[PDB]
């Protein structure tokens, strides 16, 4: 999640028209939300364990 | 029984004063930069319990 | 502040005063600004006059 | 009218950092300046022709 | 109204804004120079 | 005309943001006393515990043929267990009450911040509407791209407040639900202690 957040924060500085809704943008938002899902399922098993 | 009650009517004070302190030392702090500064709603407005000195 | 501790203290009567004072001061500077941007307008109108005449 | 629109746009730039918004007012306040300016330009060139 | 696009696009603020308050919706679409004092 | 619409709207959002936070003051005040009713039950349940402990300490003080296991020893032990189970139930509800009060104030301070920003803007946009051509004050502020640099679209703007108001009332309904829970937990533990003492 540490890479996926910094990857998008650097790409928010693309000048003018370069700041695009390419599929890399939506996938990294999907990547960020999946690790949050994964870190929430894994902390669930620790509380069970 | 009476002495026990005095303890539970003297502790209320201690607890009260201990809290008052926090909402009084924290105030002294709040200095401009203070990231929580704000124009509150009805700031100058005596509440209910308002006692005296 | 809880129960009785909520007491009108030297601070309340004092802070509540500072508020009124700060709001009056803020008013003074606002009116002063208006009495200065007014002057700048005059300065400009007179410049236009002096320049047109030049 | 040109004076007013710059003062209107300047004060709105001092709106709070999340309250600073792209309201339609800002949209017109910009377009307004453009027209006022290009109109003074048309008026300035006609003074040259006069 | 219409959120159009100008050729110089300046999205700087939105960034700092959502930085102090995450909860924020997209600032997407739907005077070309700075003052020297700025 | 357009700036005016913004004010009307901004005022519609501001006046409504003023009702939410003053109401959150009132509900926290009702929870403020209900936490105190919670504690003063813990204040008055230590006396019965000292009564039961004294009664057990003096009833061991009996002579040889009458030192007996009877119904009084059963109900005196059950009262001692019931008092201890009341106090631990009352200590846990206090720790839930202070957390509800903290979340009431946190959700409240947030709503008030938005109102502070709104107040500043209101005053600014209000002045901007009273700018007449025949008025001085206005100047030739050199053009700058920062005059168009915005940080929220009108829609997103509302959403910010809308969200604040949603979660704020979530703390409202919650405290109401907890104040019902506090009222029910007092009527039960008081009546169980009276039925045991009888």
């Amino acid at each position: 999640l540490k890479v996926a957040q910094t990857r998008l924060d650097e790409r928010t500085r693309r000048p003018n028209i370069e700041l695009c809704r390419d599929m890399a943008q939506l996938r990294l938002v999907n990547e960020v939300y999946e690790v949050d899902d994964t870190i929430q399922t894994l902390q669930q098993r620790l509380r069970d364990a | 029984f009476l002495l026990q009650e005095a303890r539970q009517r003297l502790n209320s004070d201690h607890r009260g004063k201990m809290e008052t302190l926090d909402i009084d030392r924290g105030c002294l702090s709040l200095n401009l930069t203070s990231p929580n500064i704000s124009l509150k709603i009805n700031p100058t407005r005596v509440p209910n319990g308002s006692t005296s000195l | 502040r809880p129960n009785v501790e909520l007491c009108r203290d030297q601070a309340q009567y004092g802070l509540t005063d500072e508020v009124h004072q700060l709001e009056a001061t803020i008013a003074a500077l606002k009116q002063k600004l208006a009495q200065a941007q007014d002057a700048l307008d005059a300065l400009y109108k007179h410049l236009a006059r002096l320049q047109a005449d030049i | 009218p040109l004076k007013v629109a710059q003062t209107r746009l300047y004060q709105r730039s001092h709106r709070p950092n999340v309250e600073l918004c792209r309201d339609a007012a800002q949209f017109r306040l910009a377009s307004e300046v453009e027209e006022l300016n290009l109109s003074l330009a048309a008026l300035k060139e006609k003074l040259l022709e006069a | 109204l219409t959120h159009s696009l100008s050729l110089p696009w300046r999205p700087s603020t939105y960034y700092k804004a959502a930085s102090n308050w995450p909860t924020l919706d997209p600032y997407c679409t739907r005077f070309t120079r700075y003052t020297p004092d700025d | 005309r357009k700036v005016g619409e913004r004010l009307q709207d901004m005022h519609g959002w501001k006046s409504e943001l003023q009702r939410q936070v003053e109401e959150l003051v009132s509900e926290t005040e009702l929870l403020l006393a209900q936490k105190q009713r919670l504690e003063r039950a813990l204040d008055a349940t230590a006396g019965p515990f000292s009564i039961v402990t004294d009664n057990l300490q003096c009833r061991e003080r009996r002579q040889h043929p009458d030192l007996v296991r009877d119904c009084v020893e059963i109900e005196l032990l059950k009262e001692a267990e019931l008092i201890r189970n009341i106090q631990e139930l009352l200590k846990r509800t206090i720790k839930q009450a202070v957390s509800q009060i903290r979340l009431n104030w946190e959700h409240k301070e947030t709503c008030e911040m938005d109102w502070s920003d709104k107040v500043e803007a209101y005053n600014i946009d209000e002045a901007c509407c009273r700018y007449n051509n025949q008025s001085t004050d206005v100047q030739f502020y050199p053009h700058s791209a920062k005059f168009e640099e915005s940080a929220s679209t009108p829609e997103t703007w509302a959403k910010f407040t809308q969200e604040h108001l949603y979660r704020a009332e979530r703390e409202r309904l919650a405290s109401v639900n907890l104040r019902n829970l506090i009222d029910c937990i007092l009527q039960d533990t008081s009546e169980d202690l009276r039925l045991q003492c009888d």
